[PDB]
């Protein structure tokens, strides 16, 4: 049977890189071409492909085993033993790190259910920061089940040892490259994106992500190849391959309007014909629809401004 | 009763080669990922090649890169794991996973492989 | 019947998204002590994939807002936001078929929400404030469009003015009752879960909130009636209605265990036969399999 | 074009009744569930009545609750309003719309219906 897309207009669609709606859709020839994005990556055989979880509240988060200590001159520290976001085992494997483990850089400011001895808020919700790498002392080792973070205390928080689940609060210095995974050493990543024919570009997803900036109020951006419902939709269904891309429409149902054509390779990117140097936006209220299968060297109409 | 049953280890010169095979039963076969894994004596299960259930994007460990080709072949129930290029350090038991989702959730018993130097 | 048969995503419970606060489903389970018939307003679909109450698409959406936020300082409060209230993608809030945001929580305590904010502090440009929300059971109207939060401060925290997205950080006296919509006055409300055959319980998709207490006390459960990837399942599919209910089994794959066989009703909610006093409680590996459309009165085999 | 065409308003008594119809062409109407609106002049766009895709779960405005039944015949593409027990307060420009999916976002150009007193 046929490939088929959910009817879902983007901008009612989950991020599947950062927990949030998906606000942007575009293409900028401007940015890096061959992202080694680990999450929102699906074949279009329903295979998850580095990180991607299945749900969009994975995205950017984790779970573990905390063990919590004080030290003088750093406060409070948080040694996270990793485990899989269901619960299940973490074994070092396939990939760079749990399922929906963070495929960028920066500060992260995480957020934890906390349980104290002290008097007041017995439970409570603590921030910790934690560098997601690579940085010479970020001694993050994700993809052995090891990572750390730290909030600023003067005393210990008398915290009681147990699990967490750790989700986003903002990012500090984000950075679009694959955080430390294995301190250092390499580990196994789904592949660049791509490739392209000459005059394709990357179609993007975009969120805004919560940040820190002492400065610049400007949104900080992150891109995704496919919406999370994609990723979802194509697990389940285990269409059959028949050719190396989909010919897809994305077109206003109201209207009718046909606003470009694009394939969708195996791979799970979407590409644009397109010829411009700087950002094209498009509406975010079309909906992607199959045309066909049709082979890597099928030519699309280059989309205008 | 999912089940996947490997074939085809033994032993063999370094430099030498061999092929083994999983079949899957039980099971719808092309909504499986596939993978094989391999345990060293005294070292820890580890990652050597992966397949999506399509037979797209083979991945594999750096340390057998070139040397070994995973393929399948769904209208046979079987996946495929090409060792050529056979170093003493590719000694192990080989086993066969799949992927229905996010886990590799069903494996086979094992086959054992030496590399003789 | 010249008509396509409905199915379920091949997705285990556990791998779910829960469709009622923005976490993974951690549990399934039955519990005839619980309120039998939850006026829940997300988390509520059609099995024609009509989306019912404040329903999203999107997890993302789910206990969330969004605002034109306006800051001030309020002597006896603190810092105040007030939030007019837009829907999450940015097209106009207009009090309609329902009685709030789509997304906009559907239960009782006080919600502590995070929202990036603007600051004039010379080093300070962009950081995350958190803000206390009371949203309910008991003068918020989100139906309106107009909600209020607040945090203790000695004086302005120099917030600017501006668009935001509203997450739930955690929740504080939390109730799993509808929260005040419309400053005391009714709104339109998707309908109470049920009805029930004598002897059928309410299926519990469960997850945990991040909490505060002050007695410590144990995971903090908040159940909907089904996950938001069957939401999103049914919305794009548009099965055709051939009878009130579907009969599923529930199934390991591995193993070929059927555990148990339960009616998903039109309305949007899955029945299970349980006669039992405590909760019963039920792996989250397993599948949800349609078998058939079964009649309103179809007798299910007891768990 | 998506379009929505009503039609049956016109001037009716108190305590009298009428029904409005809705015709969608150029989508396919079953996958839209559809809901009736009315404008009374001086006042802002009002909810009377929503129902799903396959005619399922209607809901009402409090003000019109027993006294207005939707209705829908997907067969005939068409959408109906009863409006029976009708008062003053009925007098309105009343529109048909469909939601493909989580929003209302196609409209009629609407029908007047006026209540004597
Ligand atoms: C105390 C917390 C609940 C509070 C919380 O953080 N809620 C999450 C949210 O609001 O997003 C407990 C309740 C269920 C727990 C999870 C479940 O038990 C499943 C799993 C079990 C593993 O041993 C540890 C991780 C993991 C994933 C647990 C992390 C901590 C959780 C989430
Ligand atoms: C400054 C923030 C981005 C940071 C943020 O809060 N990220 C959300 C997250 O991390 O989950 C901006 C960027 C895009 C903004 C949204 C978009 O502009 C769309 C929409 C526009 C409406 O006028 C107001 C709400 C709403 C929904 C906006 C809320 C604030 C957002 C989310
Ligand atoms: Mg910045």
């Amino acid at each position: 049977r046929m490939v088929d897309l959910p009817v879902i207009q983007p901008r009612l669609c989950t991020h599947a890189r950062w927990p949030a709606p998906v606000y942007g859709l575009l293409v900028d020839p401007s940015l890096p071409s061959n992202p080694q994005w680990q999450n929102g990556r699906v074949h279009v055989d329903g295979t998850l492909l580095g990180t991607t979880p299945i749900s969009g509240s994975w995205v950017s988060c984790f779970a573990a085993e905390a063990a919590y200590k004080f030290q003088s001159g750093t406060g409070e520290v948080a040694t996270f033993t990793l485990i899989e976001q269901d619960g299940s085992a973490y074994v070092p494997g396939d990939r760079a790190a749990p399922l929906g483990y963070p495929d960028f850089s920066g500060q992260l400011e995480i957020e934890v259910q906390t349980e104290t001895t002290k008097t007041g808020d017995k439970l409570k919700v603590t921030t910790f920061e934690m560098i997601l790498g690579p940085t010479t002392n970020a001694d993050q080792a994700p993809y052995q089940g090891r990572v750390f973070a730290s909030v600023t205390a003067a005393a210990s928080l008398d915290l009681v040892d147990g699990r967490v689940r750790a989700v986003p609060r903002s990012i500090y210095g984000f950075q679009d490259t694959i955080p430390e995974y294995n301190d250092g050493l390499l580990v196994p990543l789904a592949p660049p994106i791509g490739p392209f024919l000459p005059g394709e570009v990357l179609l993007r997803f975009r969120t805004y992500m919560r940040q820190i900036d002492t400065a610049d109020a400007a949104a900080e951006a992150i891109d995704c190849a496919l919406p999370q419902e994609f990723v979802s939709w194509f697990a389940s269904n285990a269409f059959t391959v028949q050719s190396e891309a989909l010919l897809l429409r994305y077109r206003n149902t109201l209207t009718g309007q046909l606003l470009f054509e694009c394939k969708l390779y195996n791979e799970g990117y979407i590409a644009l014909s397109y010829s411009g140097s700087g950002p094209l936006t498009f509406p975010t209220d079309g909906i992607f629809e199959v045309v066909s299968w049709v082979p890597r060297l099928y030519q699309l109409a280059s989309v205008g401004s | 009763q999912v089940q996947l049953q490997e074939s085809g280890g033994g032993l063999v010169e370094a430099g030498g080669s061999l092929r083994l095979s999983c079949l899957g039963s039980g099971l719808t076969f092309s909504r499986y990922a596939m993978g094989w894994f391999r345990q060293a004596p005294g070292k820890e299960r580890e990652f050597v090649a992966s397949i999506t259930r399509s037979g797209g994007s083979p991945n594999y460990a750096d340390s057998v890169k070139g040397r070994f080709t995973i393929s399948r072949d769904n209208a046979k129930n079987t996946v495929y794991l090409q060792m050529s290029s056979l170093k003493p350090e590719d000694t192990a038991v080989y086993y066969c996973a799949g992927r229905g989702s996010v886990y590799y959730d069903v494996w086979g018993q094992g086959t054992q492989v030496t590399v003789s130097s």
